[PDB]
RNA sequence: CUGCCGAUAAGGUCUUCAAAA
RNA sequence: GGUACACGAAAAACCUUACCUAGACUUGACAUCCUUGGCAAAAUUAUGGAAACAUAAUGGAGGUUAACCGAGUGACAGGUGGUGCAUGGUUGUCGUCAGCUCGUGUCGUGAGAUGUUGGGUUAAGUCCCGCAACGAGCGCAACCCUUAUCGUUAGUUACAUUGUCUAGCGAGACUGCUAAUGCAAAUUGGAGGAAGGAAGGGAUGACGUCAAAUCAUCAUGCCCCUUAUGUCUAGGGCUGCAAACGUGCUACAAUGGCCAAUACAAACAGUCGCCAGCUUGUAAAAGUGAGCAAAUCUGUAAAGUUGGUCUCAGUUCGGAUUGAGGGCUGCAAUUCGUCCUCAUGAAGUCGGAAUCACUAGUAAUCGCGAAUCAGCUAUGUCGCGGUGAAUACGUUCUCG
């Protein structure tokens, strides 16, 4: 049957919001809401070879702050800070010159156990004509070796160019979806294949959060260092 | 010694609760580190708005989920502040989520 | 298919004549969820009973309701064609309840005037074993007596 | 016929009563939440990702 | 229904043509798309071609038809007979 | 030596003040005569239900403040309020009062309306054919 | 504890594959 | 069909709008890429105009082209056009039912079996025993929210008849103690307790079935159109009407109709708004006009209590339909807005065969608020409180 979004079921209890701002009026609540979606989509659609895991947005009456986590930030940084200037101009055109931006790339730790880049890698493999069975298994084994709990991958679509759509799942371990205390990270991606669209869904279990609180604490960014800059 | 501001009525509101308590703890600690008689961090009723949205894309109006957004609210009135408190009030840095209604 | 027996809510002793049963009939004549209205209607009928019968209203009500109470109950049991009925002894709780339901049902159909006098007349007409509720009790009793043979087989 | 209606909605009409509100992410016209400027089926997607601060699931 | 202070309503394009057309003796049918214009006393004696949706139906206004709307004296849809289903 | 009790039922508070007196109880609700504050639809006995079977001759002066609810709900609040004040004068009374279950919050409140349903527990008419 | 109780247009998907990691 | 029919649509007069009739346009209303300049688009006033659009005007923020304003320019833009039987995504249904499988091992030539079936206990594949099975995953349960008692912090815009109330933290209920019987889980009773044995409600919905629903939220393979299936505007249409069905409202009445006085809520919402009071008006409302960015100000609570009257009538029931006069929104109320006042007074006196919902604050019923919204016979939808029942003996029949 149908299931409630795993990310959406855990918001406001154990998971913080990706955008944290309070608008002035119901007219300014819509502009500030579509614009941040454009920024997030920009980061995700293009600049994909970087493995951007999550982009957070922080806005005040007039000051915009962006916290961008990536696995390989060299591509964003570019050759002696070139590509970086380009993206700043991109961000300024979307929000406006009248405001103040404080974009912040922040390098990420433990990149494997994140459902976003795994789905992106999965989608790239399917688009690259890689056999589906082999592609998921290599991603599954590497993620488990990274030192996490069970992972559930559902890859539904016109499998292998077939005319009848199927779906292949591969769970390997305890994925307690009905439990609220668990840390389940979820992401979904659309692999654009020449024979249509492939939907990949990745459920990852990253332990149990036994410390009550609406997070305010990082998630799989702590193990190695996490810095770099571009801020003020 | 001076005041320059009688009856400084600080009002707090935010979508989140735990951050709101944290901001009141920080505000109270600084304002008591200076010589001000805090009346008290009282709680106000939280205005809750609820929006009902149909889950399905086309049919089956019966299956409709719900969402909520709580406006947690607090009140805090300062009797006498003076520069000694006001200058220290400049370095507070209130976490974005909390919203201030300073009424002088 | 249930295997559980339902609980029972309290009946409450009446607030005037201290005769529980008054509260039950109040709830029976209830319509539109008006507790107030029903009490007024019923209580007014006892006052009319005083003016007419010159006797204690609680005693008259018991003499009417106790006389209306049936003894046998006919439960429908179909096998192949129609239903052969089965007379069974009804419990004491259901005895009073069925009596009250019939009293109210024939009271809201009389040719009389305001239901105060309507309901007042039915109870006074039932204390002398000559009314509409009596006939209903008579009919079911005679039907059970006629169908005495199948009483042994119930299910 | 979607793109032309979206552009026309942004453009000011010649009568005040000629102005209607259409979702700002997609182009859906009916069932638009003025409190958020987002239609019912984009508000679900946005709410399930955490983009709107404070919109949590309800238990009542 | 319609308020008092507001009064009646014509598009004033129909009003201008009617003033011009009443002065000219050899009047001809006036092609108006305004079914919304109320018939004003000066309209009396002229003939109009109101757009029913498809064509322009000709209405000759009189001293009596005064007060209602110009589109009210023309139709828009047509129904004259059903057909046995079975 | 006064006694205080706080009852509640259907979102209706109660402030009952028990004052020792020997000149008739003079029941009083919100500074008004009980016969006028309530539809006097015989609801007055209910609140006094735990104050009757034990006694009211002790002439306890009652100072009731109720703010909220309808009228039966307010009546339910003061009975619990009367009982909660009664738990400070002669803790024996508690035992017998406990018996009749007159020392328990009724815990009964109106349910929330559910989507797709015409009420708390009702549901639309179902048509198969 | 044996009332009664009849029918249902044609042709159709769906396993691509282990060579292997 | 159940799982469509107050459904998409949480607002069809214009707009919406995807339809029809007409008047107009062609790298186009919107976009990028390219050679190339910016010394504008708007808005508004004129004339012709149904308005699209044209000819004339103030030639316009700015920042030297940033964004856009353009020229030239072909790739192209555009499609609510087809295919949900190509799909992604989302959802209904069995069903919150208790199931669905895997690893290793064993049996069988094999499909396959085992575990998952036996005996007890539950709402439960919940648990305990037995057991060629030993374990594991998803579901179940708990962790989350809310209501019920209390402690602590805080006391204004609540309270101020002094400890309500509001919202942060915490305590509390754990079959924890006892009696019975069972190996053990566990069942029943009692004690104390605000709460007793999933304390009430909500979120939470396994593999899968029905090629179930949606290309018309969005995205998308493929096919089709490309001075037209694309675009702008005016008018009509989505509101028809011999008919049938579904879901609701109002009734057929003295448990009531009308009139007067009058007591008691919770939740939510509000600066193009809520609108107090006052003046005018038979009334919808108008004018004046404070107060409130809100525990402060505003959004009249009704059923209910008492008094008067009707006296069972197609009526002082019932309000349909129709005519006239008014008020509000809006360019605009005829197609096709609703409200008030006056006038009229259809059917209908409990509804055939057959059917639907509901196990306590529930059914029934009375009001209040919000969403989309300039306005809307939303009587719809989502919420909040006031009053407040009857019954469950049992699984023989009935459906799953
Ligand atoms: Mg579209
Ligand atoms: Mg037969
Ligand atoms: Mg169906
Ligand atoms: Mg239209
Ligand atoms: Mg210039
Ligand atoms: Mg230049
Ligand atoms: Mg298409
Ligand atoms: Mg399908
Ligand atoms: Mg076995
Ligand atoms: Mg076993
Ligand atoms: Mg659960
Ligand atoms: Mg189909
Ligand atoms: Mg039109
Ligand atoms: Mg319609
Ligand atoms: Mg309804
Ligand atoms: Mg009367
Ligand atoms: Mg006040
Ligand atoms: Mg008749
Ligand atoms: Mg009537
Ligand atoms: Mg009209
Ligand atoms: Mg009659
Ligand atoms: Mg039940
Ligand atoms: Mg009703
Ligand atoms: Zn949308």
């Amino acid at each position: 049957g149908q299931k409630v979004n795993s990310n959406g079921l855990r918001f406001g209890i154990n998971k913080n919001w990706i955008s944290r701002w309070t608008a002035n009026s119901h007219a300014q609540t819509a502009k500030w809401l579509i614009e941040d979606e454009k920024i997030r989509n920009l980061f995700f659609v293009n600049y994909r070879n970087a493995q951007v895991s999550n982009v957070e947005i922080e806005r005040t009456q007039a000051t915009v702050d962006v916290f961008v986590y990536a696995a390989q930030p060299a591509f964003l940084i570019g050759s002696e800070n070139k590509n970086i200037q380009k993206i700043t101009k991109q961000i300024k055109q979307i929000i406006g010159r009248t405001t103040n931006l404080d974009l912040t790339i922040n390098e990420i730790g433990s990149p494997m156990l994140s459902a976003r880049i795994i789905a992106r890698d999965l989608a790239n493999a399917i688009e690259a004509r890689v056999p589906l069975r082999t592609a998921m298994r290599q991603s599954l084994i590497k993620v488990l070796k990274a030192g996490a709990n069970g992972i559930k991958v559902l890859v539904s679509g016109r499998l292998n160019g077939a005319e009848i759509a199927r779906d292949k799942m591969y769970i390997e371990g305890n994925m307690p979806l009905s439990t609220l205390r668990a840390d389940i990270d979820y992401a979904l991606e659309k692999a654009q294949t020449t024979y249509g669209v492939i939907g990949v869904k990745v459920w990852i279990n990253r332990g149990m959060i036994y410390t009550k609180g609406l997070n305010r604490t990082p998630a799989h960014i702590l193990h190695p260092q996490k810095k770099q800059p571009n801020r003020q | 010694n001076a005041v320059k501001y009688p009856e400084l009525k600080i009002k707090l509101e935010s979508y989140d609760s735990t951050l709101l308590d944290l901001t009141t703890k920080k505000i109270v600690e600084v304002v008591k580190g200076v010589d001000v008689k805090i009346k008290g961090p009282l709680p106000l009723p939280t205005k809750k708005e609820v929006i009902t949205i149909i889950r399905s894309p086309h049919v089956d109006k019966a299956s409709r989920e719900q969402f909520e957004k709580n406006r947690h609210k607090r009140l805090m009135i300062l009797v006498d502040v003076n520069q000694g408190a006001i200058d220290s009030l400049k370095r507070i840095k209130i976490p974005v989520g909390v919203t201030l209604r300073f009424s002088k | 298919m249930r295997k559980n027996r339902a609980p029972k809510r309290t009946v409450l002793p009446d607030p005037v004549f201290n005769n529980t049963l008054v509260t039950r009939i109040i709830n029976v004549i209830m319509e539109d969820g008006k507790k107030g209205l029903a009490q007024r209607i019923l209580y007014g009928a006892f006052d009319l009973i005083e003016q007419r019968t010159k006797e204690k209203p609680l005693t008259v009500f018991e003499r009417a309701v106790g006389n209306v109470m049936p003894r046998l109950e006919l439960r429908v049991r179909r096998i192949a064609g129609s239903n052969y009925q089965v007379p069974t002894e009804v419990p004491q709780d259901r005895k009073i309840a069925l009596a009250l339901r019939w009293i109210a049902m024939f009271a809201r159909k009389r040719h009389e005037k305001t239901m105060l006098e309507k309901i007042a007349n039915e109870i006074i007409d039932a204390s002398n074993n000559t009314g509409a509720a009596i006939k209903k009790k008579d009919d079911t009793h005679k039907m059970a007596e006629a169908n005495k043979a199948f009483a042994h087989m119930r299910w | 016929a979607k793109k032309s209606l979206k552009v026309k909605q942004t453009r000011i009409p010649k009568f005040a009563v000629r102005a209607y509100t259409r979702c700002q992410r997609c182009g859906r016209a009916r069932a638009v939440l003025s409190h958020f400027g987002v239609c019912r089926l984009c508000f679900r997607e946005l709410a399930y990702a955490g983009a709107i601060p404070g919109v949590k699931k309800a238990s009542w | 229904s319609r308020s008092a202070k507001k009064g009646a309503f014509v598009d004033a394009h129909l009003l201008k043509k009617v003033i011009d057309m009443n002065k000219q003796e050899k009047k001809r049918p006036i092609k108006t798309w305004s079914r919304r214009s109320t018939i004003f006393p000066e309209f009396v004696g002229n003939t109009f071609a109101v757009h029913n949706g498809k064509t322009f139906i000709n209405v000759y206004v009189t001293d009596d038809m005064v007060g209602h709307k110009l589109g009210e004296f023309s139709p828009t849809r047509n129904f004259k007979q059903h057909t046995a289903n079975r | 030596q006064s006694y205080y009790g706080l009852g509640r039922r259907k979102s209706s508070s109660a402030k009952v003040y028990l004052t020792p007196t020997q000149d008739k109880g003079k029941i009083t609700v919100n500074r008004r005569d009980p016969s006028e504050y309530f539809p006097n639809k015989l609801v007055i006995q209910d609140m006094e239900q735990p104050l009757d079977l034990t006694d009211l001759k002790k002439n306890f002066d009652i100072n009731v403040v109720v703010k909220g609810g309808g009228f039966t709900g307010q009546a339910g609040a003061i009975r619990l309020g009367i009982v909660r004040a009664l738990l400070q004068f002669n803790p024996e009374l508690k035992k017998i009062l406990k018996s009749k279950k007159l020392t328990t919050r009724d815990k009964r409140v109106k349910e929330r309306k559910k989507f797709g349903l015409y009420g708390a527990r009702r549901a639309p008419q179902f048509t198969k054919r």
